[PDB]
């Protein structure tokens, strides 16, 4: 999804090109209005803290022994039907504190212990076929140590190796590198 | 030519197959066909504009009297204008015919028939300029309904022409309160956009004609939005030593003369990203009014941030809608500040899934708590990815049709009119130029949809007032042609 | 007693249960939907003789 | 965090005194399957999902005509009431078999077929659209079509082309996945297949590769396979099986014709046979144009005596070429291919790698 860093990636100028600094000074306008834009609005009307406000009453909502359990459809939104922990199902509804986006049907989520309902999805755990075949990094061997083959080491370069670090090249006459 | 006789293939597109492409709500009623004229009125209007420029592909045209019979009396007026959508750019071919068959009775028939005309001859910018002479007559004619079709028309044709004739002449027309209000209104819009300059004599004419109204009608209107739009684009560019006139003559007017004054210094102002000029307009005014019962006005302040922040060399897009939804909705007032739904399709309508449609709007398109809410949502959907050439978009429109407020009427035609006609083949919507940050000044008119369906006093809900949501759309072609003199063709490719 | 008798049966939700053995020692057991057995020593609103194991 | 944390603003959204408003009047229902309709005027049985087999009513607002015999249904967790209807299950692993993103390929990258593509459209996309067509004259039109031909030909092409235009429901399989562990459950996924489908008006079904499960019965008295035998005649069952198949068009294509049981290859079920043989030379002079499209050209280039240069090349052997030649171009550093490039790359795609190839063996279709 979305990445934390790279908020904008734009080195072209490459220089002391003043393009850099344009660019820069203008979130630094938009964060001055913002910090008086925030706390000035947080006294007159204070409902909610956003930070300790918003999530204590969402925790009060939820339950201490929050369920975990396996969605098992996806009935109209707000509404879905979970497998209970162990073989019943039921009816919830689901609340809208969930991202409502992770909830592929069959991953996991969290259920209020009385009332259950879907409070929260659950990141699945790495499952052991992954990590069976998931080669970190080759141990020793290099690629001028394999030495003998030349003329079959450039057919494996140029398709494993070459369309991934200089796509231009089955880029620009468009053809799909050997499969 | 070319698309059709050349290339081997020519197949054809019926509405039915892909209407209803989802079969759950077909069953249990097992057929159970109904006279209802909102069901028809609705569906007719989807498949009139896909059906454009096809001479051939008309198959409803031929035995459409038994769609006539088929409704309320007054449910064809509101019909009749989309029969003119399907002869779209017809400079006479369609009027060789109509002519001979003219001397007929059923004249309110015809008052349908005129909204038409004005999209068609929009665009054509003749040089004898045929639509005050084929349209001047019925206007100075004596009747409410005949010329009301026509002061629609009028406004949309002329969108390019700029002569003050026709400014100053449609004025006695609004300015005379004899006739209905809608007549006076719905005109008034329209004479706004024309004039992109200054026009000193009748912008601060038509600000006579508003002042002079009494309290009840100016407090209550529902109407009065649109006129600073109009002279907003008026006096675009403007500096202080014009708006000083204006400024130092409004001294001695009602408080009203504050939510007008509003709307003319952002178009002025076109060009002037800073944080200062900003900055009061959230939080000096949102306080004060809390103190009073005056509304209606935040509302309006929250939209038109988008100017002087439409291409921020493509970096501040993202980070200004980010502070909207933790602004305007994560704790702004409950209704109004709530309702700023139209605001984010606002800044860029092209369509770019999961970046900034998915998370943004698609989330709030499931309010099933308010009806009236999803109502804002729901239209907002359609203007950002109306024409996108996109594939990979059907899926999250079929993601609430058949499983949300379905029971309801009222909810019923706000997805399937507009949902389902997202799928506009060879058509774009975007309007900036090749650099993205040159835009066209008589381009921006797709800023009028933003306000009045929230409202719907005869407006959408109500069946009778329907061009006001076909009239905004102002785009270029999506197709690219090339020939030679003695027509020789190449195949040159592109990347 | 209409009244009465029609309050137990009011409680419309019954537990389906298969009769193993109409012991005569006019009693019945049986085994609720639920893997439990029981020694109900009067049958109850049926015939002892309409229920066969 | 880091288990549901939302859009914040969204929270506000779902309006917690709504949700409060929703986390108490609204009663959770569990799951359950009617059984009987005990006559009197309601006294529905009941059977949830591991407690036992209640005796339930109703609550007031389901019709009785809403409840049916074998229909999923929520019930109180208190006194065992129902609620609301509940959809019928469907099996995970077969409902995830239909296609919600249509393949980037059109009608016009598949190139010499002409015949086929003009016999696959009026038995999988025209009975559809256009249906009053056939109306107007006593016709059934055929409902099936079998795809074989030598491997790399455009069985495949010409499938998942028809998913990029089919306006009805597009399901997938693979003739590999109606292979289960236990008896029986090979049946299921191609019964419940068809379940599914008859809920759709209109509806495809693609059996890719209709081999691992459409075998020959044989009988070797040592139990030779048999759970592939039972759900080979499932699927035999469920196209003309005493009971209207309904709009279903099957669409299956198989690499070895000459292994199906002479009951899967009859009128009724797999209706039309579409052969799918090597291109001619004035096919394979076509679909050098369709693959060499989008590539730097010499422009003035004898694609056609590289067409018979190949004689028998399979349509994939041509793409290898075109894909190959300009493979030529990367390495010598050039950006514009040349025929000498296109000569090689046949010397080296048709005539240097037919040691291995597919076509001399599969002609026999054995
Ligand atoms: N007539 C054709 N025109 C263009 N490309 C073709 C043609 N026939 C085959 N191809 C190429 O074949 C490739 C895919 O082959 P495909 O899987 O459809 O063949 P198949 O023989 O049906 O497969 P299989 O027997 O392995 O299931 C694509 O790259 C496509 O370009
Ligand atoms: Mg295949
Ligand atoms: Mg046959």
């Amino acid at each position: 999804g979305p990445d934390a860093a790279s908020k904008l990636p734009l080195v072209t100028p490459h220089t002391q090109c003043r393009l850099k600094l344009l660019k820069l000074e203008r979130i630094k306008d938009y964060l001055l209005m913002e910090e008086e834009f925030i706390r000035n609005q947080e006294q007159m009307k204070p409902l909610e803290e956003k930070q300790e406000e918003e999530r204590s009453k969402v925790d009060d909502l939820r339950g201490t022994p929050m369920s975990v359990g396996t969605l098992e459809e996806i009935i109209d939104d707000n509404h879905a039907i979970v497998s209970t922990s162990v073989g019943s199902e039921h009816y919830v509804s689901i609340l809208s504190f969930v991202d409502k986006d992770l909830l592929e049907p069959g991953c996991s989520v969290l259920l209020n212990h009385k009332v259950h309902a879907v409070i929260g999805v659950l990141m699945d755990d790495t499952d052991p076929l992954v990590t069976v075949m998931k080669v970190e990094k080759a141990p020793q061997e290099t690629y001028a140590d394999i030495g003998g083959l030349d003329n079959q080491i450039q057919e494996i370069k140029e398709s494993v190796e070459l369309p991934l670090t200089h796509p231009e090249y089955y880029e620009e006459m468009g053809i799909k590198p050997p499969k | 030519a070319l698309a059709r006789e050349l290339d081997i293939m020519e197949p054809k597109v019926p509405d039915d197959i892909y209407k209803t492409h989802l079969e759950n709500n077909r069953f249990g009623g097992s057929g159970s066909q109904v006279d209802s004229a909102r069901m028809n009125l609705a569906s007719s209007f989807v498949n009139g504009f896909v059906n454009a420029a096809f001479g051939q592909d008309k198959l409803l045209t031929d035995d459409g009297n038994k769609w006539l019979y088929k409704n309320k009396d007054h449910g064809m007026l509101s019909a009749a204008a989309s029969l003119g959508m399907i002869l779209l750019w017809d400079v006479d071919g369609g009027l060789t015919q109509i002519d001979k068959y003219l001397y007929s009775s059923e004249d309110y028939i015809k008052s349908g028939a005129l909204l038409a005309c004005g999209i068609v001859n929009s665009g054509v910018r003749n040089e004898c300029d045929p639509a005050l002479a084929l349209l001047s007559d019925y206007v100075l004619h004596n009747s409410n309904t005949m010329r009301l079709g026509s002061i629609f028309g009028l406004g949309l044709a002329y969108a390019g022409s700029n002569r003050e004739d026709v400014l100053t002449l449609l004025l006695p027309v609004m300015g005379d309160s004899k006739s209905s209000m809608e007549v006076a209104g719905v005109t008034a819009l329209a004479c706004g956009m024309i004039a992109v300059g200054s026009c000193n004599g009748d912008v601060t004419s038509t600000i006579l004609q508003t002042i002079m109204e009494k309290s009840e009608t100016e407090l209550k209107d529902t109407y009065a939005r649109w006129l600073p739009l109009g002279l907003g684009l008026n006096h675009l560019g403007k500096g202080e030593a014009i708006e000083a006139i204006l400024a130092a003559l409004e001294v001695v007017s009602e408080p009203f003369r504050s939510f007008a004054n509003t709307l003319v210094d952002v178009c002025a102002y076109a060009g002037s990203g800073n944080v200062l000029k900003v900055q009061q307009l959230l939080h000096i005014c949102s306080e004060h009014f809390d103190s009073k019962e005056k509304e209606e006005d935040k509302d309006k302040k929250e939209k038109k941030d988008k100017d002087k922040k439409e291409a921020p060399a493509d970096m501040g897009a993202h980070q200004g809608v980010a502070v909207l939804g933790i602004a305007l909705i994560a704790m702004g007032e409950e209704i109004g500040a709530e309702m700023a739904l139209r605001t984010f399709g606002h800044l860029l309508r092209y369509g770019e899934p999961t970046l900034r449609r998915a998370v943004p709007l698609a989330l709030a398109l499931i309010s099933v708590s308010n009806p009236r809410l999803n109502i804002l949502d729901t239209l907002s959907k359609f203007s950002h990815d109306a024409d996108p050439e996109v594939s990979y978009n059907s899926i999250f429109a079929m993601g609430m049709v058949g499983s949300g407020t379905n029971n309801a009427r009222l909810a019923a035609m706000l997805r399937q009119l507009a949902q389902y006609h997202a799928k506009d083949p060879n058509n774009l919507f975007m309007v900036r130029l090749a650099q993205g940050l040159t835009h066209l000044g008589k381009g921006t008119l797709t800023l009028c949809p933003y306000h009045s369906d929230r409202q719907l006093m005869s407006q959408v809900a109500v069946a009778g007032l329907l061009t006001v949501l076909v009239s905004f759309l102002d785009v270029r072609n999506i197709i690219l042609g090339k020939s030679h003199y003695v027509l020789y063709g190449l195949v040159a490719a592109m990347q | 007693e209409n009244s009465e008798k029609i309050k137990v049966n009011k409680t419309l939700p019954y537990l389906v249960s298969n009769v193993i053995e109409l012991l005569d020692v006019k009693c019945a057991v049986i085994k609720t939907s639920t893997r439990q057995t029981y020694f109900l020593p009067v049958i109850g609103l049926v015939d002892a003789e309409k229920l066969k194991p | 965090s880091d288990t549901g944390l939302a859009p914040p603003a969204l929270w506000d959204l779902a309006a917690d005194k709504q949700t409060l408003q929703s986390e108490q009047p609204l009663q959770v229902a569990r799951c359950t399957k009617i059984i009987n309709a005990d006559s009197e005027d309601p006294k529905y049985i009941i059977n949830v999902k591991q407690f036992a087999k209640f005796v339930v009513d109703l609550s007031d607002q389901v019709a009785p005509t809403d409840i049916e015999e074998g229909m999923r249904v929520g019930v109180d967790r208190n006194k065992y009431q129902i609620h609301i209807p509940l959809p019928p299950k469907i099996d995970p692993t077969v409902t995830m078999m239909q296609v919600e993103e249509k393949p980037d390929v059109t009608y016009s990258d598949v190139g010499g077929c002409k015949e086929q593509i003009e016999k696959l459209r009026e038995v999988v996309e025209t009975p559809l659209l256009h249906p009053e067509r056939f109306v107007n004259l006593g016709i059934e039109p055929p409902k099936g079509v079998l795809l074989f031909g030598p491997p790399g030909t455009g069985k495949t092409l010409c499938a998942r082309a028809v998913a990029n235009r089919t306006d009805a429901c597009f399901i997938r399989v693979i003739g590999s996945e109606l292979v289960q562990k236990y008896v029986g459950e090979g049946a299921r996924m191609v019964r419940e297949l068809f379940e599914m489908a008859r809920t759709k008006k209109a509806c495809l079904i693609f059996f890719d590769e209709i081999d691992a499960i459409g075998g020959a019965r044989f009988d070797d008295g040592a139990g030779g396979d048999n759970e592939v035998q039972r759900t080979m005649l499932e699927l035999i069952n469920q196209l003309d099986g005493f009971d209207p198949r309904g709009n279903i068009k099957v669409l299956m294509a198989t690499n070895r014709p000459d292994t199906l049981d002479p009951a899967l290859m009859r009128p009724g079920r797999l209706d039309r046979k579409i052969e799918f043989s090597l291109p001619d030379l004035e096919g394979r002079t076509h679909i050098f144009k369709i693959h060499a499209r989008s590539m730097s050209v010499e422009r003035d280039i004898r694609f056609e005596l590289l067409a018979r240069l190949c004689p028998n090349s399979t349509g994939a052997e041509i793409r290898s070429v075109c894909t190959e030649a300009g493979m030529f171009a990367i390495r010598a550093r050039r950006k514009i291919a040349t025929e000498k490039d296109f000569l090689e790359a046949v010397n080296k795609v048709i005539k240097s790698y037919a040691k291995f190839s597919a076509t001399p063996r599969y002609m026999t279709y054995n």
